[PDB]
């Protein structure tokens, strides 16, 4: 039933005694469901160090985890450049996938066509769908460059990309001069990131490899970026922003912030702004590179300094303070910029946050997850802040990523009680978060279902969520936010500080009970 | 927009294909005449979508794994294969059940084999059998493994029958290994289809011998309906009310026991024709169980289908068919007093999957609404048969309606609310059109049954008169 | 006790069993206190409609009200200008609590003097004070300007400020050309926007009013902007940055956006930025004067219309969708400048992202209170949201404001069910979340403590606050945050939008019982 | 810093000031010699601020209303006056309390009489007498009202005195008139004085002529402990532990009946001397009631005052006091061993109110720390003596310093921490010295007793040893 003036949606409708009632008639008629109190055992169980001692021993079974595959980092690196189309050559079913699962985070259109390969193309391969897709896709979709990915059907089957394109040049279903730059994506190697530099070498070779003949370094008097696979709106702004501020000349190589941020103004645009092909022509004419994310960006790296004779500076992620100051530090000795009056004040407000703030900060204990760069920063500035990262949790990690983020653990008192883990998943996460219990869990919106459990433990169990990183499908607009830079800084500090104080207003509002501890002034 | 326009209008669109998708594309759009009995003489489905088009369409592994099989609560299903598939359709529909997640149930769980280039290169049934000794061990009250294929799984030749049979057989275990590589069909569809013959060969058939089951002359199973949103929750509320047994719900908040007694029943009730009628078809051949489409959409379908499934049994359901109806007549009537007014004679167009494109027609018609467009991902022509009688004279329909068509059609044709996916949502509503989505419900619901219409009802009205809508240009333009 | 390598502070120590029997035995023995069930009972008994009844009636007390007084906002306004010293002739004590009050909500230094008038000085008045005061301040601190407010003891016995401030002069305390504005600011009058109105127009007065003769309204080719009492960084930023961006000269007059965010950098700066002294004497050379907060600068409007000549336009604060575009457009037809692309595509995305969170934020009731200009934009902009503003206070509004705010709620549907109420405090409003609950409060800090009451009574009947306001002492950092424009629209919305969906997760967390609606996707 | 460094730090600073305040301010800072035992010989004090140097101090109604009796949590009390004063101090102060806040105890409240223009000209009498009426009506479980005067009540001429006598007596309720006015005294310590004789002339003599209560030869009253973080509470434990009874407690956590009861006690134990002195004198000559100083800031002074204190009783409380000692000792010594290493040597400044300044060293000097400058607001000459001989030779000592001499002197000094107010807590922290707020225990605490020392412990390291402190300066500067 339904209240006209006071309708109920599934929850809390479904609370209603006859819907409870009934509820009760199904599983006791026909679920023939376990015991509750053999649920709840089962459960107990699974809180304990017995559980996660059998759990760490998995070597075939995943469960929960943290990271997607390669074309979907290809997807959107491709999303960064000019009136730009991300195909996928294989099967559609992924395309649709890749879509929603950005549309969901960003909550914008998110452009990307797939050739459509059935069984047929399974045993005489795809070079049929190349030459229409491509020729279909130009012509509908009108776009200035179709940078084509494949998905793990088009892998296994061998379907030689190079080829497929220049045949379908030869036999004149697009023209000869129009961009097609490519990568082979398969999803059964690394993860999405790994897409992302595939997609971004395979690009950057398509325009440069041939013409290498007329550059010289440093004649563009520009530094290149290229980002990564990067969801926050906010650090493509932070990175641009600051150079400008710094006079310094840049060129942001795959650039979709405007593609994923367009207005509602009654009309549509499929495509906008993004790294222009004449960028990617010229970027071998600028002083550097700069790899804003250097643990997915290996193969990026090779064909810079290989082909490009760039020497990729050694630098982290520029997450937190020191790491910030070192980035501007190298872009100012490249550039011959002086770091400005207004980015020295921003970064004192930086510092004045972190004196404001850190006694509520001191020694809070955090598990964590996420991709290795973005990880490895969040790492560091907590311990900026003097903080605790006792479960750092990187699903896509690798051996050498390892022991760089554990020397820098062993470079504080902070890291003492941190551990490392790399190739686990959020099962495994789970697990430590119980048997190990940090104040809170620094996050994708996947967390929720840990938090879920933890408080079905007690109350006094629970650990909270706070979502930072990708996917975040359950709030909105936090992919406006930023995490690099002084300006990521101040709002990672902000998020934590206040989650902190959050809890304890909510720990301290028992009337009578532990409101004595209920401040106005914290 | 008359029938002239409409005609003109797929014409116009239809001219930047190139010369084969163009050919293709006409094939697959279509004007409707409610005279067509047979939709094959105006409208072609269910073929390949044409390459580069941006189809919105999904794969087999979506119609296996995400649709039929994904939320059968008490089994856990392995998504076998690489790790994408299994991480973008975690969660992502709203399959609602009771249970606790991780310990009895697993429904938002994302299980999966991981496969790396090893797997590829040297096959995953040794990881494939590991990995089920490794659920037992940490998943000990699951009550069955199914095993839905990702692409990589057929073309290299794994035998996951075979892994299947042997652990199946070793545990004393139902694992129902899915042959649903995406590679395979056109579309979901071939998706449905091949879970409905696993469900076949491989659970259905269980009890086929086993009489303990106390059995009523009132016992049906609810065919066809995932429970989005609780959906199936408030439908089966009132079967019950009208003095039915539900027996089984296929597969919204479904166990695999419930399932398995499904062939005990007296009556299959199909919601979800497209997904579901191929097992339906089966039950009826070889247990004699008749089976009957209905449709709880709004209060005429459902009052409609309340009263065609009584009169399948005997006065005393009749009767309180009846009381069910007296009972949420208020209800159901101050709603569309409430609501109607705000939505009359305002225009829809509609793309979904393969049954809401017409299921839902009667629910917007319930509020003084017009769909004056609808179309199908997937559908196959009878499907179709189904629309064009449901669908009024002269409106337009699409089949696998490409991106740019549906942007196209939408700026000509101009309607109040569009009804379709998460792709489109947030193109339209740049385009100043109000957006509901009609898979998710927009995170809301349940639309199904009486208690469904009031929520539905609330929603188109919230969006579709919605302030912002009035503030999109700009006053110095 | 205390373990030494897991302290407890005062939460959780006291709940220790040994703390619990002591605080037990310390109630039974000697606090005489009421039985338990006396306390529930009394306390049901505020939440009912017939105390809520008892409660309206009040004439002579009030309860935990929703203002301050006069000089707070005086301090404020002076702040704003550059090398200037707030100094407030009368009792020190008054002193002490601006700054405190100040320092909570910025967590910066906030300098401020008194001149310590005593019991003596309450009978021969304080110019004795204000000769030595306006000395030492200026030897002292080194103040380029000194601005003066009074403290009801000055007010009451009627220490004349002009003569007082004159005879400094006069006798040698201070230079002559030492600029010393000044301003009554009686507390036993309006609030403290009535303060910041007095202080501000004093301060124009003294440059402006001897030299008018030489102005030409127009020559400057500037807008001159007046902020009122404000309390967010972000919001002296985003009008610079919206009026920078359309090319608009202007001159904004008192900010103090700079001093009240000093980098910490090893030093200590008191004084940083503010309006120049050049820029009030050049004012009424201006195009116009605009008034970001009306409806506290009556008195500064009269004297700039009065005065100056300029016509200042009627303008609500520019807070929310329309009162933006307004904003914009006026600043446009005066400046002679268009809107720029940029403000344009970020007034689409405001628009957007309205699109994108409306099925969250349609139907939410909100009660909520502060100033009367924050109040009513934040009033209008709930109604562009489709959200219904049902208990709206504003403890210092008056009655003309009052119906200007019904003709913005009649002007909408979502206004159908809202009632605004002045001269009433937050132990009115206390009543009114019990009795006619809404879903969110929107206020200060102060409104923990009604969110403590309502969980009280249940955790069903439980309003949780929303912090916008001033001030917010419980939280880090949220000074830094913006409210006006479409920056400020934007985090608005995320805040509410994010506040809503926080609670649903939390409603929908237990395990088997509510987590059916649990979404991973919203 | 040497002795005759000190005294040229001090002059040259005095060199900004006009000639008045130079020879004032000169006065009123001193270089401490623990030889000299007459404070008056070295400095002066309890004197009026001079104008316009940014005294950090105070007035009386925050030592009478936001200090004395804003604490006693079963009375309500009305800030009375104009909304400014009442509403800065309102829960500002960490008083903390037991109770149901807003039905029988009222802390965090802000009850107040708003005084408008017309209550300024024609007095504020009649108002005072109508809200205790609406107080009394709306909150029934109050237990006594006060009446705390801001700055217009005396100056208009207004007679709080008769409303509560004749409004005390027509409801038989106690009433109690302060007239705490701020422009009386020179800092918040007249406000104490004025607290404690309205105590002792509106509410102590209450039970003269009771003998219900069932008294013990070791109770006790806790005097001038207002319970910050918690602070009484953790001295009450351990006093009961010990085998005394607590009545009262003055003001933390203090109920209007333990007020009424501490009459009875056989001991007063004085811990803010300062605040409270005043009336323990009195509770001497007129209930021959002894008060005793003591100290639990740290394990050495706790340890000296459970021990001074267990001498006034017999064996069997001096047995007690021996196993506390014992009990809580391996605590304290596991504290020492973990954060004395990490302060030891460090260098601390401190400015307060008027007894933290000397009450915290040795809690300091416990964990091997030295405090080099110390002072305090609004302190007397008999404080100054406490003093002297608490402070190391040739440290510095101010009173009622200017915000100028402050900054200047630690910039001489160059501290390595600095415990202070909420008004120098952030100047501080931009110069890149560790701050500790040590009237609000910077929202940490208790620090009182053996659990208070933990806590203060933690906290002095946690900021003192913060990363933080190292990344003030840029690395291109
Ligand atoms: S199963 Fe089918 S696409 Fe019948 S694949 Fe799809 S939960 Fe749609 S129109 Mo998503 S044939 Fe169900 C459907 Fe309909 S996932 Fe749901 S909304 S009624
Ligand atoms: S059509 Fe369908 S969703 Fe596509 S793969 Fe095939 S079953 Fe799966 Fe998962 S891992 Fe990624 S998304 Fe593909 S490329 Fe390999
Ligand atoms: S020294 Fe002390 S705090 Fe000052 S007034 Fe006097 S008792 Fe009070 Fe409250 S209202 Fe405001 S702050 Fe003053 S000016 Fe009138
Ligand atoms: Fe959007
Ligand atoms: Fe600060």
């Amino acid at each position: 039933s339904q209240q006209v003036d006071k309708i109920k949606a599934s929850y809390p409708l479904f609370l209603d005694q006859d819907y409870k009632d009934m509820l009760a008639k199904k599983r006791d008629g026909f679920e023939e469901k376990y015991p509750q109190d053999k649920i709840d055992e089962v459960f107990q169980w699974t809180t304990t160090k017995e559980y996660q001692e059998l759990n760490f021993q998995r070597e075939a079974l995943t469960v929960n985890p943290a990271k997607a595959c390669q074309p979907l980092g290809a997807v959107l690196c491709a999303l960064g450049f000019e009136k730009t189309m991300p195909y996928v050559h294989g099967s559609q079913g992924c395309v649709a996938y890749f879509r929603s699962y950005f549309n969901r985070h960003f909550r914008e259109p998110v452009s990307c066509v797939s050739d459509s390969m059935t069984e047929d193309a399974a045993v005489f391969g795809g070079q049929q769908n190349m030459k229409d897709g491509l020729q279909n896709c130009k012509a509908t979709y009108k776009p200035d460059m179709i940078a084509v990915s494949t998905t793990c059907m088009a892998e296994v089957i061998g379907d030689d990309l190079n080829a497929f394109i220049n045949n379908s040049k030869k036999e004149g279903f697009i023209p000869d001069e129009f961009p097609v730059p490519f990568a082979h994506t398969p999803s059964f190697v690394g993860s999405h990131v790994t897409g992302w530099d595939n997609m971004f070498e395979g690009i950057a070779r398509y325009f440069t490899l041939k013409s290498m003949d007329d550059k010289v370094v440093g004649s563009n008097k520009k530094i290149n970026i290229v980002p990564g696979f990067e969801t926050y709106l906010g650090n493509f702004r932070v990175i641009k922003r600051m150079l400008s501020e710094m006079g310094v000349g840049y060129s942001l190589l795959s650039d979709p912030e405007e593609v994923l941020d367009t207005p509602a103004d009654g009309q549509f645009r499929m495509y906008a702004g993004g790294t222009t092909q004449e960028e990617m022509k010229d970027a071998p004419n600028a002083l550097n590179t700069v790899l804003l994310q250097p643990w997915h960006l290996e193969k990026t790296k090779k064909f810079v300094e290989g082909t490009w004779k760039h020497e990729v500076p050694k630098l982290n992620i520029p997450m937190g303070l020191d790491w910030t100051d070192e980035f501007l530090m190298k872009v100012s000795e490249i550039s011959g910029q002086p770091i400005p009056a207004s980015l020295t004040k921003e970064r004192g407000r930086l510092v004045d946050m972190m004196t404001d703030s850190h006694t509520w900060l001191h020694g809070k204990r955090f598990a964590l997850w996420g991709d290795p760069d973005f990880v490895m920063g969040l790492v560091k500035f907590l311990l900026e802040l003097g903080c605790e990262p006792v479960h750092i949790l990187c699903h896509n990690g690798n051996k050498r990523w390892k022991k760089a983020v554990d020397a820098i653990l062993a470079a504080s008192p902070y890291g003492k009680n941190a551990t490392v883990y790399i190739g686990k998943d959020l099962w495994h996460l789970r697990s430590l978060v119980f048997t190990d219990k940090p104040d809170f869990m620094i996050g994708n919106s996947y967390g929720k279902f840990i938090q879920r459990d933890t408080l079905h433990k007690g109350k006094e169990f629970e650990v909270p969520l706070i979502r930072i990183g990708f996917p975040i499908f359950d709030r909105h607009h936090l992919h406006r936010s930023t995490t690099l830079g002084y300006e990521g800084a101040m709002q990672i500090l902000t998020t934590l500080v206040n989650s902190i104080l959050e809890r304890l207003d909510e720990e301290t509002r028992g009337m009578q009970a532990t409101d004595y501890n209920h401040d106005l002034v914290r | 927009m008359s029938r002239e326009e409409v005609e003109s209008l797929i014409q116009e669109v239809l001219e930047v294909y190139p010369e084969k998708a163009r050919k293709d594309r006409n094939k697959h759009l279509a004007v409707n005449d409610p005279a067509v009995t047979q939709s094959k003489k105006c409208i072609i489905s269910n073929k390949k979508s044409q390459p580069g088009l941006m189809t919105i369409r999904g794969c087999a592994y979506a119609g296996s794994k995400g649709v039929v099989w994904g939320p059968i609560k008490d089994m856990i299903h392995i998504s076998h294969g690489p790790v994408g598939c299994g991480q973008y359709s975690r969660a992502g529909r709203r399959n609602y059940y009771i249970g606790t997640t991780g310990v009895n149930a697993f429904v938002t769980m994302n299980f999966t084999s991981d496969f790396q280039e090893k797997d590829i290169v040297f096959g995953g049934d040794k990881k494939l059998a590991k990995l089920i000794d490794e659920v037992e061990t940490l998943f000990p009250l699951n009550k069955g493994i199914s095993v839905q294929s990702e692409c990589p799984i057929g073309l290299i030749g794994d035998d996951i029958e075979s892994v299947s049979k042997v652990k199946g057989a070793e545990l004393s275990k139902t694992i129902v290994p899915v042959r649903c590589e995406g590679f395979r069909g056109v579309s979901q569809s071939l998706g449905h289809h091949i879970a409905n013959d696993a469900v076949r060969d491989w659970v259905l058939g269980k009890r086929d011998e086993d009489t303990t089951f106390a059995s009523t002359p009132y016992d049906v199973a609810i065919i066809g309906d995932y429970n989005i949103g609780g959906d199936a929750w408030s439908s089966r509320i009132l079967l019950e009310e009208m003095g039915l047994r539900c027996v089984a719900q296929w597969s919204g908040d479904g166990s695999i026991s419930e399932i398995e007694l499904t062939p005990k029943v007296k009556l299959n009730l199909v919601h979800c024709y497209r997904s579901m009628n191929y097992i339906s078809r089966h039950m009826e051949e070889k247990y004699g169980i008749p089976w009957m489409e209905y449709n709880f959409f709004g209060p005429t379908k459902t009052i409609e289908s309340l009263r065609a499934i009584a009169a399948k049994f005997d006065e005393s359901i009749q009767k309180k068919c009846e009381e069910v109806i007296a009972k949420y007549k208020p209800e159901w009537e101050a709603v569309v007093a409430k609501y109607r007014p705000r939505l009359e004679g305002k225009r829809v167009m509609l793309y979904i999957g393969g049954l809401r494109p017409r299921h839902v027609i009667g629910a917007y018609e319930d509020l003084g609404m017009e769909v004056v467009g609808t179309g199908y991902e997937f559908a196959h022509n009878d499907d179709y048969d189904r629309t064009m009688k449901e669908m009024g004279d002269s409106t337009l329909l699409y089949d696998d309606v490409t991106g740019y068509e549906f942007e196209e059609f939408v700026k000509r044709i101009k309607p109040d609310l569009i009804g379709s996916g998460i792709k489109e949502k947030f193109i339209f509503q740049k385009m100043g059109i109000p957006f509901r989505e009609m898979h998710s419900w927009d995170y809301s619901g349940p639309y199904h049954g009486f208690d469904g219409f009031a929520i539905f009802a609330r929603d188109m009205d919230m969006t579709l008169n919605n302030p912002c809508w009035k503030k999109l240009q700009a006053p110095w333009e």
